[PDB]
């Protein structure tokens, strides 16, 4: 079990590192992602707007 | 053909170009001489 | 003590021996992708912002596409995307599974680990290679035909290096396994090596071979993506 | 061309002496 | 002569042997595409990711090699074939 | 203690695997490949529809 | 007076050491030249890399050709010592 | 005969390929990497930060096939495998 | 007393060790070698390709043939060993 | 056959090979630095202060693998483990 | 023990070291000839006429020395000196 | 065992050592010159003539190397030194 | 046997290794110093005085790690510890 | 086994590794010097005469150790240090 402790003081580290460095950047591309599909289908919707004010003037 | 060659001198060195020469853009070198049997050469011609 | 080999759990069934701890961490790893796809077509938000397992899924199906079209036309091989892109989760989750702290004494006064990367049994890279062996020859066959498919890839290039290309061939299904058994193997023998230091002092080289092997499981399932859609495109042409 | 094959700080063509070298 | 020592001895040999070649090939693969990579990154920083997809290929490829002969050594040295 | 014999376990995982690709090959990928295409094709039209707006208020 | 396939099944395994060493080598450093290419390829034409992957491929395979061939040759030597009394 | 002396004499000549391989790996492939550096630096003055990124990237593979190969040494010269 | 034929057929095993070491370093250096060259050549302009292939396949047939026939050679280390008694 | 005159020539052959290895990295990786070096210089001269930076970490990168390389001969010659 | 046990023994040794040396000089002078020979060829095609001919020039320089050991391999193979 | 026949089966070993590093030497050399000169001929036609001259140079340096070794290697294979 | 004879021999092919490492450790960054140096100076005539000050700094590392194995190969042959 | 057989046979295997361990550096370097040399001309042929002065200065270093690599062959082979 004493191996067994050092292996689960060494997971600990591990995990100490990623959420300390590699969990805030992947995060970050994640929200930039969902926030760029959201601006992308909101540009759509104001896109149909502008398209049926472009055919009320017309 | 592009001349059959074009020899000159460049500052990377002396360059003799063939009809079918890669393109190549380069500079002569102060006393370049240039003989025919800076410079930019196309896939068509010189 | 290192004791390489000696499945943990062993049976018996139609007169043929089975490995039951590689069996089981497959069939873990395998549920861990099916949890994945139900929540994924449970929460599929075409005009919602993406979840997590959303935009993962997507991510990956987007880059396995550009590859795809980039070597062949989607259209000419659709089911190669499916095909890779479960490999490369799979693979991926196999190897990952390993970072989780599963190693304990024996008894014996070596290192035991409950959990061992289905990767790690030569049964399991020997599966996944011929399968896909099998898929790509069969694609092959179909876009060239049962007599002109053998001939062309004895054609290969050049005709007077036939026996290479014959070999080449032969080296597809065994280049792709043997690479990824040694990129887990290695992580398997590793941590048991690492086992033998005293604890106090085993922990630290443990955690740092331990995120190495993430990186090294990641890119070996990349990788090993590649090759398969590389494969399969280079047995359909001309 | 050679600037946008350059740094900006003052059927490829191959730019024998280095494209930075060229224009001092 | 306890033949198992001859053995044993031989096998250790193989097994640097693999080490060597592994360690050679794996260290000078590295070496040159990274050399490969930072020559990139200098000449077209805007290709910073681009060049990271190949790149990690190529390791995948001269690694592999490494780690497959890496495998072979281990089923020499603790299960070594021919063993009396 | 060759552990590199092929055993009964190559069947077996082989098994498994299969079924995988399966659930994939019809539950996951085609979703995904309807979602991905529709979102292009929201893209594409989007830009259509600005593009004629600029030529119907042109127009 | 020790057996004498205990020394041939040695020598074997130091040959099939020496094989695989040989073939760790070229296979990594010819790889490696072979991605230096690419890479540099890459950079140089950035779109490019879908059509270089295929050329790039063909060396790999002949690369990798000659190490498996010296796998063969390698479990040939040990699992059935040539000549193995 | 003493089995001991063959499979120790064996371990001590294996572990010491395994390291004689790892070293003219690592010492090669971290030069390239270096002289990568190197030329990137004199030709682009300006881009050491960019550059360092790669080059760690490059060195964490090649030391760590080193100190791979380092650990295995210890496996064959302290506790040899078969030894008897 | 130790047979003298065992020893012979360890000494060719190794010699055939050494054979195929130099003939898989050979070849993955050469193919790898010969690559790049070529996937650098079709980078700079990819028509190019259509031509640059004829050396290289040339090139590589050339080295591979070092690895065959040397290949051939090791054979005869172990399927016929010369002054074997 | 006295065991540990056996275990020495062993130890020492070792300990030869790794050595060898050593120097032949050392002294390849020092020439392909050096070599990076030399185009640098050449190409701006009043850049040179500035490339022993990199350089010398090269090198430092370099001939430590040697110098570790070296102080594990020692453990293979001065103390044979297990004679 | 038979004397030319051993000679023969050594003599397939040093053969399988002629042959590999020569086969790696032979693999490498040519991998290394025929890159140059792809750049040329790629760079000047016309040149293709003045460009095969020298370099049949230096693959003959290489292969002569390869096949130099082979005649000097067959020696030991076929002919070793000291034979008894 | 005799004297005679280990001497020998070392010296053969040796010579066969010592020739395949002559291999290898000449092998890089010639091979990397070729390269050169294919490189200049392509940049230059016109400089066949010219370029023959220094690579000529170049090989017999390499080339000397090999030979040189012939002779020692004849030492250590027919007139063994030290042969009892 | 006489335990001498062994040892001997050991710490010869010992320094044999030593040596030939050294050697080829040293002929290869000469050579690509050389290379780098001769190069520069092409491109730079007058800069071969200010490009000698580099080329001296690489070929004194080089030679020196060179020289340390003479040391050690010397230590090895001459004064061979446990001789006994 | 008397004594004299065993150094002898080490010291002969051990002078070949010498040697060719320094064959191959010095025909590695002579290649890379040469090379270096070839595309010097081959680019400025006025330069012939500046580059020659530094081309022997590298290639001469180069030949150095390999030539003083063959004196301790030289001595192994005849002058074989503790020869019973």
């Amino acid at each position: 079990m004493s191996i067994f402790i050092g292996q689960l003081i060494g997971f600990a580290v591990i995990a100490f590192i990623i959420v300390k460095w590699v969990v805030p950047p992947v995060r970050t591309l994640m929200r930039n992602q969902q926030e760029a599909v959201r601006a992308a289908l909101a540009e759509s919707a104001e896109a149909a707007k502008k398209l049926a004010d472009a055919d009320a003037m017309h | 053909d592009l001349a059959t060659f074009v020899f000159t001198r460049t500052t990377a060195g002396e360059i003799g170009i063939l009809p079918r020469h890669i393109p190549l853009v380069a500079q002569l070198v102060d006393d370049a001489m240039v003989r025919v049997e800076f410079l930019s050469v196309t896939e068509e011609t010189v | 003590a290192i004791h390489v080999g000696h499945h943990t759990l062993v049976f018996e069934l139609f007169g043929m021996t089975f490995n039951g701890d590689t069996i089981l961490a497959t069939a873990v790893t395998a549920v861990i992708v099916i949890a994945l796809a139900f929540y994924l077509r449970a929460k599929v938000t075409s005009t919602g912002v993406p979840s997590g397992v959303q935009l993962f899924w997507e991510a990956l199906t987007i880059q396995m596409r550009q590859q795809i079209e980039g070597s062949i036309g989607m259209k000419i091989a659709p089911f190669v995307l499916p095909l890779s892109v479960t490999i490369f989760v799979f693979i991926l989750i196999s190897n990952w599974l390993a970072v989780l702290p599963l190693q304990y004494g024996g008894a014996d006064g070596a290192a035991a680990e409950l959990y061992k990367a289905p990767a790690s049994d030569i049964n399991f890279v020997l599966a996944l290679a011929l399968f896909v062996f099998v898929c790509y020859h069969a694609a092959g066959i179909w876009r060239r035909g049962i007599v002109g498919h053998p001939i062309k890839v004895v054609k290969g290039h050049v005709a007077f290096l036939a026996p290479i290309n014959i070999v080449e061939e032969l080296a597809k299904p065994i280049s792709l396994a043997l690479r990824l058994f040694g990129n887990i193997f290695a992580g398997g023998i590793l941590v048991a090596l690492i086992a033998m230091f005293p604890w106090y002092i085993q922990w630290f080289p443990n955690a740092v071979w331990k995120t190495f092997d993430l990186f090294v499981g990641l890119i070996q399932a990349f990788i090993f993506s590649l090759l398969t859609i590389l494969y399969f495109s280079q047995s359909m042409e001309l | 061309e050679l600037a946008g094959a350059s740094a900006l700080d003052h059927t490829l063509y191959s730019f024998e002496p280095d494209p930075e070298t060229l224009f001092d | 002569l306890d033949p198992n020592a001859i053995i044993t001895a031989g096998a250790l040999i193989g097994g640097g042997l693999i080490m060597g070649g592994g360690a050679i090939g794996a260290g000078i693969g590295d070496g040159i595409a990274g050399n490969a990579l930072i020559s990139g990154i200098a000449r077209q920083p805007e290709a910073q990711g681009r060049l990271f997809t190949p790149f990690f290929i190529t390791v995948g490829l001269v690694e592999a090699a490494y780690f497959i002969n890496l495998a072979f050594m281990a089923l020499f040295v603790f299960a070594t074939p021919g063993l009396q | 203690s060759n552990f590199l014999i092929p055993n009964g376990t190559f069947f077996a995982v082989l098994i498994i695997f299969l079924i995988v690709l399966g659930v994939i090959s019809k539950w996951v990928v085609p979703p995904i490949s309807k979602v991905l295409a529709e979102r292009e094709a929201m893209l594409a039209k989007t830009a259509a529809d600005n593009r004629k707006s600029a030529e119907q208020v042109a127009a």
